RNA sequence: AUCUGCGCAUGGCUCAUUAAAUCAGACGUAAUCUGCCGCAAAAAUCUUGCGGCCGCAAAAUUGGAUAACUUGGCGAAACGCCAAGCUAAUACAUGAACCAACCGGGUGUUCUCCACGUGAGACGCCCAGCGAAUGAAUGACAGUAAAACCAAUGCCUUGCAGUAACACCCAGCAGUGUUGACUCAAUUCAUUCCGUGCGAAAGCCGGCUUGUU
């Protein structure tokens, strides 16, 4: 099977130069999907810069330093993803793998009793031997015993810790939600409606804060507080609402001349 | 004690919050809508540490309790469960045997082989509980306890649903 | 090897294929099993992923399934009688699934004296119906009440040879189960067998 | 016989080297169950033991969960049909 | 006593082998109720998605089909189309045409093409040549069929 | 050094073949296989030691081989080879009772009871783990309102209001899987699995406080 991943192959969000090496770290099969991950080594060496090269970042990972959801990751090729808690006990570095509004992985610093909580989202329920309802979220994970108002598409807030689910936010209109996938990726905005196409896509249309009001396929969205005033994680510095480029590209200039 | 929005965690022994700071007479909860716990300094010291705050994970309102700890049902109990009488195996003369000498006034049985006996006094009552349990009668292990209910009220019931009967019977 | 691709064949238009590659190992076929009937052998056969096929040659006997009784037995295979395929596999007795079978009719002439107190050997080791306790009788009265068996299969078990079908894959799994003919199948398939003696 | 020492009994070979201390060899003996063994192989069970006990414990709380929702339920239809 | 099996039905068994349904076991002396149409007859139907009504037929026929995607293992996943019958010569397997407009960019205009497709047809249906007809992809039948008729229209 | 475990089906190169092929975008696999990686699951099994199948007892103190090596070596050579003699493994083979549960099916021409048999309760016997095979049943309903008759069975008291179901040890220990759709998930019943499946590797290393949990 393929074991390498050329450099020009690797996705765009590692930020990865095209220059400094052919290959890019593969990441191993496990939790997240090779397409919607982001390596260990890469986050070790590339954003939080504790590891110089690939050689530092392994003497970093094989000790065990860097829990991924409270358990140690000795592997550089560990495919962590969204909404996954990464801790550093040394250096005292707690952040979550979320989704910033341009679509790139970004480190959200979690502190205490927020580090141990985490959301899955649900995407198969099926039934194991003994008639025991199991069900499976969006990181691999697969629950014994859920909720009796489970569904497909909702959303398990799981404590990572103690290994046991504490709350359910059901998938319904006028929840809030973030969108994992596609062009709106990272945007918050709240279910308006959900058009339902049989054995075709389900297309979720959401309105953000400002009143935008956009739309993505019912997949992409992952479900994360009753409303948009009340979320059940942290999430980026700017919450999830698309800005205009032109306005953008005014403001960034302003505050460079403000600058100097 | 009165404890205010107890929210989930209906289990008696789970209200130990309490306990922790100083022991526990009787803990009267209905889930979501509150927990009575039951020397006061010590339940106002805990009133200071759990109340205004989300404990158990909700916000819980320690105020002194103005109802007094609940009744056991079984106390001051004129009725009787017996177990495990069988009845295609055994007459109700034969049933009877079993209390003989302390008088009865009413006999029931069902299907789940237990049967429910009201005897006139409640010291008559507490008396054959006391001495039959975990006697031998039948061929089984008997199996006696003081019930909660009363024969007044099932008297009651029964002229309350006689009109019933007679007037679904004339329609 | 034997490949199983469609390259081979011709397309709808007729015109050939051109092959512009070798064959692969995951589009082989093998060798038919030919499973005829004798004493069990079996050749077991490692498929892809290192999973086992038991390629039968030879069996004997199988689980037999009653469907109106909802009941089984393992029973010895007497003959083959009829194949749709062609009277050939009849010829050489190939145990094939879907095939026609005569197995040994005395387990289920035995379970239904066991069952319902009836026993089919009338008018002439051996179940007897009378050493029976009286709850047993009871349950057989019971069971007897809502119940009717066909004179076509009874007929048959008196003889001491029923007809069956063959449900499993003998090349595949290595079995020969099967379940009894039953009502229409019965009656259809007794008459290609009637035909020609 | 059991219960003896067979450390004491294993085969030791000289080995004569000028000017060094005539290093005897003798081998490590495998299959030797000490206590430390007996404990790690006795562990085991316990532990299995306890997690099919402990997901016996889960199975009955989810069966709870669902019965005493179908009796509220229940209870609750005939408390309306009462009530009106 | 004796028990009244049902008769064989030359109509339908001309086949040198007994065609029967594989879901359900015709001969059960006690039908289970669930596959029991109108007639008290035992046989096998579903309800196929996306919103396709089982045709009459196939719920009260007595044909055996066991590539029907109404009464057999056979499931639709994947494209939905429509067409034209355009052949009925086969049993059971209709030739239908697609017949659309093709853009050449360079020209800025169209051109008519078509593409031929090989749809296995339930026998309860009964299109005929011209007829409009829905088709809903199912498992490879045949060497060129990966059709089968959903709705005639 | 050599057994053992993993990899060597990736990378690198090339463009000969190739037009219902390959490829691109877009879809399917409910038509399947899938080591390594993630999260999970695990109650089948008559074993061992001392004495005479039987008794006592319980931290299971399991068994044969083969490399390296030694000896004799064959052959011009060969990423070529014999024979004998040692010894290991997480190689190969064998094998674990009680502790230790819940649940069901078939029965005894066995007992204790009730009525003069849809009777009840015990004990005895044979089966009842994951996975696999065949058959049978489930895997829902969703197109109408009242009365009597009989048989049994629930209550009410000595005729039907009330009544989730269930003849006790559990008076709510699933009456409720999933999809757009399934003969699928899963459960129950009957029979089967003969190597072509299933150890607590009978494994290894640490920490202390050194521990028949
Ligand atoms: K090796
Ligand atoms: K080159
Ligand atoms: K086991
Ligand atoms: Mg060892
Ligand atoms: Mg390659
Ligand atoms: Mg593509
Ligand atoms: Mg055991
Ligand atoms: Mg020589
Ligand atoms: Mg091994
Ligand atoms: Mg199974
Ligand atoms: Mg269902
Ligand atoms: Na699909």
């Amino acid at each position: 099977a393929k074991k390498h991943l050329k450099r020009l192959y690797a996705p765009k969000d590692w930020m990865l130069s095209k220059l400094t090496g052919v290959f890019a770290p593969r990441p191993r099969p496990g939790p997240h999907k090779l397409r919607e991950c982001l390596p260990l080594l890469v986050i070790i060496r590339n954003r939080l810069k504790y590891a110089l090269n690939a050689r530092e970042g392994e003497m970093i990972l094989r000790q065990g330093l860097v829990h991924v959801d409270n358990h140690p990751r000795r592997d550089g090729k560990y495919p962590a993803g969204f909404m996954d808690v990464v801790e550093i006990p040394k250096t005292g570095d707690r952040f979550r793998l979320m989704y910033d509004v341009k679509g790139r992985f970004a480190l959200v610093n979690l502190s205490e009793a927020e580090a141990q909580i985490k959301l899955m989202k649900v995407v198969n329920l099926y039934t194991a031997t003994g008639r025991v309802p199991v069900a499976v979220t969006h990181d691999g994970h697969r629950i014994r015993y859920p909720d009796p108002h489970t569904s497909i598409g909702d959303t398990i807030v799981y404590n990572v810790k103690e290994k046991k689910c504490v709350d359910l936010i059901k998938n319904r209109q006028g929840k809030a939600v973030i969108v994992t996938g596609g062009a709106n990726r990272g945007r918050i905005g709240e279910i308006v409606k959900v058009e339902c196409h049989p054995g075709a896509f389900n297309i979720a249309h959401l309105k953000d804060a400002s009143g935008a009001e956009f739309a993505t396929r019912a997949a992409n969205i992952f479900v994360i507080g009753k409303d948009l005033n009340n979320l059940q994680v942290t999430v980026p510095k700017q919450q999830g609402l698309r800005m205009n480029v032109i306005q953008e590209r005014e403001e960034r200039l302003i505050a460079a001349e403000a600058r100097k | 004690v009165y404890v205010k929005n107890w929210g989930t965690g209906s289990v008696a022994d789970a209200a130990n919050v309490f306990s922790a700071a100083g022991k526990v007479v009787k803990v009267q909860l209905r889930r979501q809508r509150y927990a009575i716990v039951f020397n006061s300094a010590a339940v106002k010291k805990a009133i200071d540490l759990f109340n205004e705050k989300e404990v158990l994970g909700k916000t819980v309102l320690v105020v002194p309790a103005k109802t007094s700890p609940k009744p056991d049902a079984h106390e001051n109990s004129s009725c009787v469960f017996v177990s495990p009488i069988f009845r295609p195996s055994t007459t109700k003369a034969q049933v009877m045997e079993l209390f003989a000498g302390v008088k009865v006034q009413r006999l029931r049985m069902y299907r789940q082989n237990f049967a429910y006996a009201y005897l006139d006094s409640p010291a008559a009552a507490k008396k054959f509980v006391e001495e039959k349990n975990g006697t031998e009668f039948r061929g089984h292990t008997l199996r006696v306890a003081l019930s909660a209910r009363s024969l007044e009220k099932l008297r009651a019931r029964q002229e309350a649903a006689n009109v019933v009967i007679a007037a679904h019977r004339h329609y | 090897g034997i490949v199983r691709s469609r390259l081979h064949k011709r397309k709808i238009t007729g015109g050939k294929t051109k092959i512009h590659r070798k064959r692969m190992k995951a589009e082989l076929g093998r060798l038919p099993a030919n499973t005829r009937l004798g004493a069990r052998r079996v050749s077991p056969v490692r498929a892809r992923g290192g999973n086992f096929k038991i390629r039968a040659l030879r069996l004997d006997t199988g689980n037999f399934a009653w469907a109106s009784e909802a009941i089984a037995h393992r029973v010895r295979l007497l003959d083959v009688v009829y194949n749709a395929t062609s009277n050939e596999l009849v010829r050489t007795k190939t145990l094939v699934k879907n095939c026609i079978v005569a197995v040994d009719a005395a387990p289920f002439k035995r379970w239904y004296a066991k069952h319902y107190g009836i026993d089919l050997d009338a008018d002439k080791d051996k179940y007897d119906v009378n050493k029976a306790s009286p709850k047993l009788q009871r349950e057989w009265t019971r069971r007897r009440r809502n119940h009717r068996v066909e004179k076509a299969i009874a007929d048959q078990l008196r003889e001491g040879r029923v007809l069956a079908r063959i449900t499993s894959r003998p090349g595949q799994s290595g079995r020969a189960d099967g379940i009894l003919l039953e009502g229409a199948e019965l009656q259809f398939y007794l008459k290609r067998l009637e035909k020609k003696k | 016989s059991r219960t003896e020492d067979v450390r004491k009994y294993v085969v030791r070979r000289r080995v004569v080297k000028s000017g060094k201390k005539d290093r005897l060899k003798a081998p490590k003996i495998q299959r030797l169950i000490t206590p430390r063994v007996k404990a790690r192989r006795a562990k085991k069970a316990k532990d299995a033991i306890a997690k099919v006990r402990a997901s016996a414990a889960e199975r009955r709380e989810y069966l709870r969960l669902i019965a005493s929702n179908r009796r509220a339920l229940r209870q609750r239809d005939h408390s309306k049909k009462h009530t009106r | 006593q004796y028990y009244h099996a049902h008769a064989v039905d030359a109509t339908i068994q001309h086949e040198k082998a007994y065609q029967r349904q594989t879901a359900v076991n015709e001969n059960m002396h006690r039908p289970s109720r669930k596959h029991v149409n109108k007639s008290g007859h035992i046989r096998y139907s579903k309800k196929i998605g996306l919103g396709f009504k089982t045709p009459a037929k196939a719920l009260n026929g007595k044909y055996i089909d066991r590539k029907c995607p109404f009464t057999s293992n056979v499931v639709i996943r994947g494209r939905i189309l429509r067409g034209v019958v355009h052949s009925t010569k086969m049993h059971r397997t209709i030739i239908i045409r697609r017949n659309y407009l093709h853009f050449i960019k360079k020209y800025q205009r169209y051109q008519k093409r078509h593409k031929s497709l090989a749809v296995h047809c339930s026998p309860a249906f009964d299109p005929k040549q011209g007829d409009e007809v829905v088709i809903g992809q199912c498992r490879p039948l045949s060497k060129t069929i990966r059709y089968n008729v959903l709705e005639v229209v």
